[PDB]
């Protein structure tokens, strides 16, 4: 099976389904930045 | 259905916004709430007239020939009203608050019209005092965040007279939750080329609906919540991010909605939390909103004596995600002062 590995930068939509609305979009460079 | 257009607008907004964000914070984390924002301006657009209110809703994306503003107005009531039906499983409330000052003649239609339309709460505010006032708006919107988004507001404007605040509160549980006991404590994750941070690493093996772009060189993979929501993961190929993030549109949303394929993956995610913040004043004055701040702002729709203007504006949001789900809150601020 494949691997997808969350291990570097990455982009991240929260999304509702039955409006089709993103609730949230991020990018996370840094998962640890205070 | 009919919400769709509007959220499609609403999304090639949250990719435009979060463009700019990428010229303003290069290579840092960004996290907002899209909605919170468009729902935010929405509202203060309903008590605008003339370029006041048509500058607000061409900036939030919306073509007025295509889309005429009584259709825009009764669309994104009825999208909050959709956001906040209950389904089980699932916490998502999106709400507004207006804290008006004490000597504001405020227009009854006005009023009425967002507390049965658009989810509002009006408090009438003593701005006199300034610092009590700055509080009760913070605590507000940490209540109504169920505790995540604290101090919205750093500073408030002595002359402030009206705040207008929206909040967004989300948690959801994974439609399949990871195992803690597969979780490393202690895992290694690339922050910049020759720099890496410890993080613990979620680990499961399960099928989920992926795709690689072949155009775009990224890997998509979409994990979802257990009901009416989902999460999507966008990883680029090594030196790819910023092409990526060009290319971020509803219609890339709507090429992936076809090509995603359910099948087995073994599956690393990691658990972690961030927050972001952004003073959105000059940046909403850039992309198109100009007579909301000027002394000629037209609110005519809101007060008696139009006599108000735009003076700050800022946004809030946090994130978790963990073994069990994911919580994500958001907050928006619209400070006026007198015109
Ligand atoms: O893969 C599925 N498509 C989902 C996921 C999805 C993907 C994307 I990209 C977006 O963003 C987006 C799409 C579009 I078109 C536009 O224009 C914009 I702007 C943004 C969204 I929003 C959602 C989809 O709903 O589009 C998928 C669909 C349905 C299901 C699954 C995946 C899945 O795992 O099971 C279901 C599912 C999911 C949730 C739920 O509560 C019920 C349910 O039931 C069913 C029933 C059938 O028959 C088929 C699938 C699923
Ligand atoms: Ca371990």
């Amino acid at each position: 099976h494949p691997i997808i590995q969350i291990d570097r930068s990455f982009m991240l939509l929260i999304l509702e389904r039955s409006t089709r609305s993103i609730l949230f979009l991020g990018k996370v460079v840094n998962p640890t930045e205070a | 259905a009919t919400l769709y257009k509007m959220s499609s607008i609403n999304a090639d907004f949250a990719f435009n916004l979060y463009r700019r964000f990428t010229v303003e914070t290069p290579d840092k984390n960004i996290f907002f709430s899209p909605v919170s924002i468009s729902a935010a301006l929405v509202m203060l657009s309903f008590g605008a007239c003339c370029s006041t209110q048509t500058e607000i809703v061409e900036t939030l994306g919306f073509n007025l020939t295509d889309t005429p503003m009584v259709e825009i107005q009764h669309g994104f009531q009825h999208l909050i009203c959709s956001l906040n039906f209950p389904k089980k499983e699932l916490e998502l409330q999106i709400g507004n608050a207006l804290f008006i000052g004490k000597h504001l003649k405020p227009l009854a239609k006005f009023l009425n019209d967002v507390k049965t339309l658009y989810e509002t709460e009006v408090f009438s505010t003593d701005f006199s005092n300034i610092s009590a006032a700055k509080q009760e708006i913070n605590s507000h919107v940490e209540m109504q965040t169920k505790g995540k988004v604290v101090g919205l507001i750093q500073d408030l404007k002595p002359n402030t007279i009206m705040v207008l605040v929206n909040y967004i509160h989300f948690k959801a549980q994974w439609a399949n939750p990871f195992d803690p006991s597969k979780t490393e404590d202690s895992s290694s994750f690339l922050i910049d080329k020759t720099t890496t941070v410890q993080v613990p690493m979620m680990h499961q093996m399960e099928q989920y609906y992926h795709l690689v772009d072949m155009e775009l060189n990224c890997t998509v993979l979409q994990m979802d919540y257990s009901k009416n929501a989902l999460a999507l993961f966008v990883l680029p190929k090594e030196g790819q991010m910023e092409s990526v993030e060009a290319a971020m549109s509803s219609k890339t949303l709507k090429k992936w909605n076809r090509l995603l394929q359910k099948g087995w993956v073994d599956l690393f995610v990691p658990k972690f939390s961030i927050s972001a913040t952004y003073d959105l004043g000059a940046t909403l004055l850039k992309m198109g909103i100009q007579h909301a701040y000027s002394e000629n702002a037209d609110f005519s729709g809101l007060t008696e004596d139009n006599g108000l203007k735009l003076s700050n504006a800022a946004h809030k949001a946090v994130l978790h995600i963990g073994e069990k789900g994911t919580e994500a809150a958001g907050a928006m601020f619209l400070e006026a002062i007198p015109r």
